[PDB]
């Protein structure tokens, strides 16, 4: 047939027929899996082909395969659906011309540019699906370099940006761990591209930042100086380690310390609190457990301001005294006091509340710690700020009985990294200043009588609510404290006898 | 590597045979294809005498297969079936077997299309028998008024027994059934041996839907034989038999041993029936249930078993046999299940020996079958019978085989089940059925208190429910019987405590002195003139102090239930009964005037908007669409009771209004703006998108008075607008969407503007200099526009071509004054057309949406047409602006608009309509009555049944002269749809041959008018007479072919049910849009004005430019007719006509219009609040009043014509034609209002069909077509 | 004949 009436145009037929197509193509059963997945690879062949390039058919079967990877439930369409976006790159860069891949639909900048509409979006599956694409293509286009450059910065940006929209979507839907290993494999990538071609060149502008044309390398590391301390977990915490990947394979390849000290020297100490604290600078109702949205949000600000420069100051590039001193006026430690003082305390975002309380108690906790644990020390810009009796009470109160604070039983991940962070901060605070604050605190809940009251006439039995569970929750308490080392400061024996007396004690209440 | 399509066909033929020996469907296909190819074929050679023999053999293998087949395999009737429609020579199969075969397989779609096939190439009785028949057992009482008329030979009695069963009063049919069975004389001629039938089947169908069992089998036995008949073998003679009476002897007969008769007369036939082995294959795979219930009669559980599982096996193996858009037959099939499934739990549960010696397993199973029930409004009664009675016989039998208040626990889940099927019977309209089931339940509600009150408040519910149908001065007595017992003490511990049943008591109360007072009311003493113990019961002076106090007693039981329920949606009832009560106190007293109503009345203001407010608190849309009213209240009672509704306004969430913000923003600028400030400003930052058009155009003029309190009014305004806007994105936005309109466009809409103050005389001041800004600013000197906006490209060269006589017109034209020389103006205009250039052709013709090219954050499009009402709109979902594609293309007008396909965020595409030169205010009010329409619309239950909707685009005005319309996708024109179904020949022949109606009927106007051009029509009237014009119509229309639309439907269609359905919905459409269209009186309904959705084969209106009469009242040639109900349209109904589906269509919309003409006429009133462009708004509306409460629509025409064409050439011969004729139209033999709804459409459809109409209207209106 | 008689 000829190309006016006898070629009779199937565009309705593949509409249609292509969707069928992939879903049979991967469903359950071998032989029809066999029979499909080869068809709609040689379809995606011949339809990514000069003769059938920039025709109706490719853009359906294209459409075809997006709305695939963009989908509810049924998972093993998104993962092959990625392989055929795969492989449609494959052979639109293969079978066809170069000069002729420029205003065609099938054009690569053109699949991007849906790519990066789908990522940001407010649909939760979209979003996997551009996380997916990418992770399928990521192989392409950096075996043929000459578009790296172009959009490489443009999609890492955005990306991050969909990370940041993928925080507020779900518990871990799926999609962050695909956005991150999305950014994971851009990484590698940017990290051998312009080693020796770090050009500012009028490369594709991406969203978010400054209008310019010239954006070679330094704009995105001072776009992270700018805006990682956002209040999404994942994106800020991948936009510090971006930062700290990038700031060597720079010219000079100078270190993050004299980075960050030009930094402070050129535009001011304050820079690094506004942009470390965001809109968190600038709240009764908290003390109780509120619904509304805004108190996770400033929860969620606290937490991004407490862990931001907690990562600065855990690495050498600036110390706390700095950052902390008279220079700043920062609500940082006032925040804290504020959060400390009342966290002690429908129940359906009851817990959405507690859990998102309990997961900054421990971020202060790795914060003491890691104050503790630098050249730095002294105690005179933190003596009584946060480290003062409620934070000692907090400690004690998460050593034993955590579910007093909120922590619940059901987090398992959370309630057995909790000792370890307990042990760090009690075996931090041993060469502290302050020491006999912690042990007044301890001694007053766990010691030697509290020990054998708690030791009743009857431990075994049906009472297994409270000879079993505070006796448990102390037991845990005092490895602890041997953990740490401090089994002796808190719990002395006696002069008189060589052997300690509540170990004997002890010993013999399990023996009899 | 590629595609290996060199391949075999027995790689082809194989596997489709493989399938096809597998799937029943794919079989049915196949074989209907091969078939339809092979007789094909064989037309080529095998010559006409051995092809006539062909096809004669096959006629009679076809009528052997369906009149030898006993297991109606669905596939394999329908394959019979419609193989026989595609063939002509095959169409004449057997129309008694057909209608049995498609009606025992649930298969009536394709029965239908034969019949109708047949119908098609001595009236054929049988055949509409048959036809009716098959329409019936589906429903579609629509279909049946245009089958039964005395024109096919049928008599009067079969007519009026169906629109009797049209509604559910099934007795009234059965009535006239027998009646017309056992009429002798039939001094008519005699009724057909089909009819004879029909009439028996019918009656045999309403003792079904009735529940005397008693009836249903003498009916059915008596036919056979009589003196004690032999139903022992006569039924399996005369095959005849099998289909008519077996089911029905069958059914009524163990319908009637369930409840308790002794009769052993069945089981003797079924066993007999049994020893045969085609009887028994009959009797085992098409009942199966019978058999189960009838041998559990006889405590035989096993073949129980057997018989329950087998018919089980048979419900799936025929269910999945139905095709897949046969709908309707797969829920008929479906509502088997439950009544299968519980059978089985029954079996399941006596077998058992745990249960049935405890009592917990009884308990959870009464329990169960509590809150299991058929659907109410939905499952029909003869489901609801079989589930109700097959569970009383289990509880009867568990009952006696249990031996360890038992009794009283199940007679209460009895009666529990009872009172849930007259719930669903008098939902439903079965009315004599639910009278039956509260007598027999009358005896048992006594002896309980709660029993007792849920009792006589279903029966006086149920009363309230007939009331509606009667006239008057009965239904006074139905509602009159309620009271004598409604008043029961009841307080008894359980009105006292209970507050629900004491709502619903109060309720009712109110609403039987409702009725009683409305009554009275309508006829004002001819009731209560037949009152003899009833003067006593209405007194309880004579004329109107009576109606006074019930409607006293009426308010305030109904306050009493709403305080009562105010200590969900139990309370949004009554909000709304109060509102609507005394809001049509209100309205009544409104066409009156005096002092002590408006003391009586004064408490109803105040408490109807609170009540509604708290009622739009909850999510309420019954109410919302009420809104408008809340406004019209507060205009008429602004001295008192304004600020109530400001602290009720202040507390109702924010969305619940987007819908009726251009009635909000056209306030702000009148006194009692107030109580609306809240709201709008809420809405302008809370989502701030849905305001801003809106509030652009109205404070484009407010025009404030600044007398009393102007300055805080003016404050708010300019506070909002600051608010808005966001920076200059959307003004912007919208000044680039200006300049792309013609700008010849707007230099006419100056110079009508001008030549409209000083060319006609001179004595308007400031005007002039008021103007004197534009036309420099736009159309001007070409620096202005680029000192405002991005200078387009063409201005510079106005100018330069400009300069001549705009020297003149800027330098001494400023005080021409010469006031009687436009010559140069009009020539001036006629050269910018001369050099103009039109077209953009592409979107450099406006250099900001080319380069739109979102880079900042500078808030966002968001594409307009969005927050359409319901729900909270969820900004985030909205789709932005991305960009503009760059071609633009230009619809063919004299206004000129672009449709501009602008790119979304989301990488889509949507279409759309700029069009910079006209205020569409109008046809976004237009557009907002539809939504208000289809939201009424969709609260009758007649008209939610049939699902009929209006189908809206968005209409968002940016400003005065620049409006955007959305495009609805893959959407054509019905012009087109009529043209490119033609073939070449054809379409050539109606295009361009001076004998195709375009050019016969120009030719006919000159020869007998001797005009060539307009106003041939002014002298045409006076000229050719009623006769004349029919005759050229008729030879006329007798042109173009009759069936362009059923072939456009049968090439979209792909199967027979599916042209079924797409024929039906396009008729229901079209019909619905017909009468709204109507409602509010459109006019130039042209070939274009309508579009055909082609994925669903819906009808949509467009172009509501004439949106009130005005096709009429400001057109050179009038038109006199409603709408559109042409030739092709009726073409499509074939072979029935334009009295079936589509009158019951439009009888069914103007019922549930015309149940509150309050909305309507409430929704209108912005038309006077604020008047567009395009005295002239109360009397719309009152036009609009006027032919809503009944009214003769060629009264309503005349009114229009007379208005708008007095003093004409030819008036008084415009209000001749479209009165009538008197002897040929009905419209002229019938009052001039006070009219029926099915007169009004009698008469709405006669004015629109009308050949001295339609044969002398305006040409383009295509009204051959 | 195997009939498609093409090839793409
Ligand atoms: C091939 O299509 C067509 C259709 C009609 C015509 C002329 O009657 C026509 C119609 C208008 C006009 N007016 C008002 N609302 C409209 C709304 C429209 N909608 C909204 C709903 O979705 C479908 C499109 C379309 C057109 C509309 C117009 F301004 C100019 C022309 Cl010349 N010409 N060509």
């Amino acid at each position: 047939p000829e190309g006016g009436q006898g070629a009779p145009p199937m565009y309705q037929l593949y509409k249609r027929t292509f969707p069928v197509l992939l879903r049979l193509a991967c469903d359950v059963d071998q032989v029809t899996r066999q029979l499909y997945e080869p068809l709609v690879m040689q379809l995606i062949h011949w339809f990514t082909n000069n003769k059938k390039f920039e025709s109706q058919d490719t853009v359906a079967l294209l459409e075809a395969i997006l709305d695939g990877i963009v989908d509810p439930v049924d998972s093993t369409l998104r993962d092959f659906c990625g392989r055929c976006i795969r492989e449609f790159l494959k052979w639109s860069i293969k079978q066809i011309t170069p000069q002729q891949q420029e205003k065609s639909p099938v054009n690569t900048k053109s699949l991007f540019k849906r790519l990066y509409s789908l990522a940001l979006h407010p649909n939760a599956f979209k979003r996997l699906g551009a996380s997916l694409a990418f992770n399928n293509i990521y192989r392409e286009f950096r075996e043929e370099e000459s578009l790296v450059e172009q959009f490489v910065f443009e999609a890492l940006v955005i990306y991050m940006e969909s990370l940041a929209l993928a925080h507020a979507d779900e518990k871990s839907l799926g999609t962050i761990q695909q956005c991150c290993d999305a950014i994971d494999h851009l990484c590698r990538i940017i990290e051998k591209k312009h080693v020796s071609l770090n050009k500012a060149k009028k490369r594709r502008l991406p969203r978010g930042f400054p209008p310019s044309a010239s954006l070679c390398l330094l704009d995105l590391v001072k776009w992270l100086l700018a805006h990682c301390g956002r209040p999404q977990t994942e994106c800020r915490h991948k936009s510090i380690e971006l930062f700290y990947k990038f700031v060597p394979l720079l010219p000079g390849n100078r270190s993050p310390n004299l980075w960050l000290k030009d930094v402070l020297k050129e535009e001011g100490v304050s820079f690094l609190i506004n942009t470390f604290e965001g809109g968190g600078c600038g709240l009764l109702y908290l003390r109780g457990p509120f619904s509304l949205q805004a108190t996770l949000c400033w929860l969620d600000l606290l937490l991004a301001a407490l862990e931001c420069y907690n990562t600065f100051i855990g690495e050498r590039t600036v110390g706390a005294l700095q950052v902390l001193g008279t220079e700043a006026q920062s609500s940082l430690l006032k925040a804290v006091a504020f959060f400390l003082e009342s966290i002690a305390m429908s129940p359906q975002e009851g817990e959405r509340y507690n859990y998102s309380k309990c997961t900054v108690v421990v971020r202060i906790m790795e914060f003491t710690t890691t104050l503790l644990n630098t050249s730095p020390e002294g105690w005179k810009l933190l003596k009584k700020d946060l480290c003062n009796t409620h934070l000692m009470r907090v400690l004690v109160q998460t050593l034993c009985e955590p579910a007093s604070i909120g922590f619940n039983i059901g987090d398992v991940q959370v309630m057995a990294h909790l000792p370890d962070v307990c042990v760090n901060l009690m075996k931090a605070l041993k060469m502290s200043p302050y020491k006999d604050i912690l042990e007044t605190h301890l001694r007053e809940k766990i010691t030697a009588q509290s020990i054998e009251e708690l030791c009743a006439v009857n431990l075994y039995g049906p009472d297994a609510q409270v000879d079993r569970s505070r006796l448990a929750a102390v037991v845990s308490a005092c490895k602890q404290l041997h953990r740490a080392g401090l089994l002796h400061n808190i719990l002395p024996s006696q002069s008189t006898d060589l052997h300690h007396s509540v170990g004997t004690e002890l010993l013999s209440l399990v023996y009899k | 590597d590629l595609p290996d399509i060199q391949i075999k066909h027995s790689s082809l033929i194989t596997p489709l045979q493989a399938v096809a020996q597998r799937d029943p469907i794919i079989a049915k296909q196949l074989f209907s294809s091969l078939f339809s190819g092979i007789l094909k074929e064989m037309d080529k050679f095998k010559t006409l005498s051995e092809k006539n023999n062909i096809t004669q053999k096959l006629l009679q293998d076809f009528n052997r297969f369906l009149n030898t087949t006993f297991s109606f395999f669905p596939p394999f009737v329908s394959c019979i079936q419609d193989i026989s429609c595609q063939h002509a020579a095959l169409l004449s199969l057997d129309p008694a077997a057909v209608s049995a075969g498609c009606l025992a397989s649930l298969q009536q779609p394709v029965g239908i299309r034969l019949l109708e096939e047949a119908l098609l190439r001595p009236p054929d009785v049988l055949r509409w028998v048959e036809l009716a028949k098959l329409y019936r057992s589906i429903g579609e009482y629509d279909v049946l008024r245009g089958i039964f008329t005395s024109e096919i030979g049928t008599k009067q009695i079969t007519q009026s027994a169906l629109l009797a069963e049209a509604r559910s009063d099934y007795s009234e049919a059965a009535k006239q059934y027998d009646e017309a069975l056992n009429k002798q004389d039939w001094v008519d001629g005699e009724p057909t041996e089909a009819e004879k039938d029909f009439w028996e089947l019918a009656s045999l169908d309403c003792y079904n839907h009735l529940a005397e069992w008693k009836s249903l089998e003498y009916c059915s036995t008596a036919s056979i034989d009589s003196e004690n008949p032999p139903d022992l073998n006569k039924i399996w003679s005369e095959p005849f038999y099998q289909e008519t009476y077996l089911p029905y002897m069958i059914r009524s007969k163990l319908k009637l041993l369930l409840q308790g008769e002794a009769d052993q007369s069945l089981l003797t036939f079924i066993d007999k029936a049994m020893h045969g082995e085609l009887q028994k294959a009959i009797l085992e795979l098409h009942y199966s249930q019978e058999l189960s219930l009838l041998y559990l009669l006889q405590d035989d559980v096993d073949r129980a078993k057997y018989y329950i599982q087998n018919g089980i096996q048979s419900f799936m193996q025929n269910y999945s046999s139905i095709d897949v858009l046969l709908h309707q037959s797969r829920l008929t099939k479906l509502q088997s299940v439950q009544a299968l499934t519980e059978i089985q739990e029954f079996i399941s549960f006596i077998s058992k020996q745990g249960n049935l010696s405890s009592q917990v397993p009884l308990k959870r199973l009464l329990n169960t079958w509590t809150n299991r029930y058929p659907d109410a409004k939905m499952d029909p009664m003869n489901i609801w019978d079989d589930i109700i009675t097959n569970r009383c016989f289990f509880l009867s039998k568990i009952e006696e085989k249990l031996t360890p208040d038992i009794s009283s626990l199940i007679r209460s889940c009895k009666f529990s089940m009872k009172m849930k099927m007259i719930d669903s019977a008098r939902k439903q309209n079965n009315f004599s059925l639910a009278m039956k089931l509260l007598k027999e339940l009358h005896k048992e509600s006594k002896t309980r208190d709660d029993w007792l009150v849920s009792w006589v408040q279903s029966y006086c519910r149920l009363s309230h429910c007939r009331s509606r149908s009667q006239g008057c001065s009965e239904q006074v007595l139905t509602v009159l019987k309620t009271v004598s017992l409604l008043d029961e003490n009841n307080v008894s511990s359980y009105l006292s405590k209970n507050i629900l049943a004491f709502r619903d008591q109060n309720i009712l109360l109110g609403t039987t002195y409702r009725i009683i007072a409305n009554a009275l009311s309508s006829e004002p003493a001819c009731l209560a003139e037949i009152e003899e113990d009833k003067a006593r019961r209405i007194l309880e002076e004579d004329s109107e102090k009576v109606i006074a106090g019930l409607y006293q007693r009426a308010f305030q039981h109904l306050s009493e239930a709403v305080q009562a329920a105010e200590e969900a949606a139990g309370v949004i009832d009554a909000y709304m009964t109060l509102a609507d009560f005394c809001d049509q106190q209100l309205r009544k007293e409104e066409e009156n005037a005096s002092v002590i109503d408006s003391a009586e009345l004064q408490a109803y203001p105040a408490l109807v908007v609170e009540k509604m407010l708290k009622a739009l608190k909850l999510n309420s849309n019954e109410a919302r669409l009420k809104f408008p009213r809340l406004l019209q209240i507060i205009e008429r009672y602004p001295e008192e009771t304004l600020s109530l509704m400001t602290k009720e306004i202040s507390s109702v969430p924010c969305w619940q209004f987007i819908s009726w913000i251009s009635h909000m923003v056209a306030l702000l600028d009148k006194d009692q703006a107030v109580a609306v400030q809240h709201s709008v400003e809420e809405i302008t930052d809370n989502y701030p998108q849905a305001i801003v058009y809106p509030f652009i155009i109205s404070s484009e003029s407010y025009s404030f008075k600044d007398t009393s309190t102007g300055h805080k009014n003016k404050e708010f305004v300019a506070r909002i607008k600051s608010k808005l806007d966001q920076g200059g994105v959307i003004q912007d936005f919208i000044n680039a969407l200006d300049q792309l309109s013609n700008p010849e466009l707007l230099f006419k809409d100056w110079s009508n503007d001008v030549r409209a103050e000083l060319a006609k005389t001179p004595v308007n001041k400031k005007n002039i200099e008021k103007m004197y800004e534009r036309m420099y600013a736009a159309l001007g000197d070409p620096k202005a526009p680029g000192l405002g906006a991005f200078r387009r490209k063409f201005i510079q060269t106005f100018g330069k071509e400009f300069d001549k006589h705009f020297g003149k017109g800027g330098s001494k034209l400023l005080r021409m004054k010469l006031s009687d020389f436009n010559d140069i103006t009009n020539m001036l205009l006629l050269k910018m057309n001369k050099d103009s250039k039109p077209p953009g052709n592409l979107k450099e013709c406006s250099p900001w949406m080319s380069d739109f090219k979102v880079e900042f954050l500078r808030n966002e499009l968001e594409i307009p047409g969005q927050y359409d009402g319901r729900g909270k709109p969820l900004p985030e979902y909205h789709v932005r602006i991305a960009g503009f594609d760059e071609r633009v293309t230009v619809m063919a007008s004299l206004r000129r608009p672009k449709r501009i396909i602008i790119r979304g965020h989301d990488e889509r595409e949507h279409p759309f309509l700029v069009k910079g030169g006209e205020d569409l205010r109008q046809d976004q009010r237009v557009e907002q009555l539809f939504q208000v329409m289809n939201g009424i619309l969709a609260q009758d239950s007649a008209c939610s049944q049939r699902a009929l909707q209006l189908r809206t685009y968005s209409v968002v005005p940016m400003t005065s002269r620049l409006g955007l319309i959305e495009w609805l996708e893959n959407t054509v024109t019905l012009k087109d749809l009529l043209l490119n179904t033609m073939s070449q020949e054809e379409k050539a022949a109606y295009l361009s041959d001076p004998r195709a109606p375009p050019c016969e009927y120009k030719d006919w106007l000159t020869k007998m008018s001797g005009k060539h051009d307009v106003g041939a029509y002014m002298l045409m009237y006076k000229g050719a007479n009623r006769t004349e014009t029919v005759t050229s119509f008729r030879k006329r229309e007798s042109k173009v072919p009759a069936d362009l639309l059923k072939r456009a439907f049968v090439r979209m269609s792909t199967s027979p049910e599916a042209f079924l359905a797409l024929r039906s919905h396009f008729a229901s459409s079209h019909a619905l849009i017909c009468i709204s269209h109507w409602i509010l009186g459109i006019g130039d309904r042209h070939l274009n004005n309508f579009m055909v959705a082609m994925e669903t084969g819906g009808v949509i209106g467009i172009d509501f430019g004439h949106a009130f009469g005005s096709a009429t009242q400001f057109l050179p040639v009038p038109e006199l007719m409603p709408f559109r109900l042409t030739r092709q349209f009726i073409n499509l109904m074939l072979p029935m006509k334009e009295t079936g589906l589509m009158y019951s269509i439009m009888v069914h919309a103007l019922r549930a219009f015309r149940s509150d003409p309050g909305l309507l006429t409430n929704t209108m009133d912005v038309f006077v609040k604020e008047p567009s462009f395009d005295w002239y708004p109360r009397q719309k509306i009152c036009y609009a009043k006027r032919k809503l409460a009944g009214a003769n629509p060629a009264v309503i025409t005349c009114d229009e014509l007379l208005l708008g064409h007095e003093k004409a050439p030819a008036f008084r011969d415009y209000v001749a034609v479209a009165r009538g004729s008197k002897d040929h139209n009905i419209r002229a033999q019938e009052p001039e209002s006070g009219l029926s709804e099915e007169t009004q459409v009698k008469c709405l459809m006669d004015q629109a069909t009308d050949p001295n109409i339609l044969g002398r209207t305006w040409e383009g209106w295509e009204p051959w077509m | 004949p195997n009939p498609m008689f093409e090839h793409p």
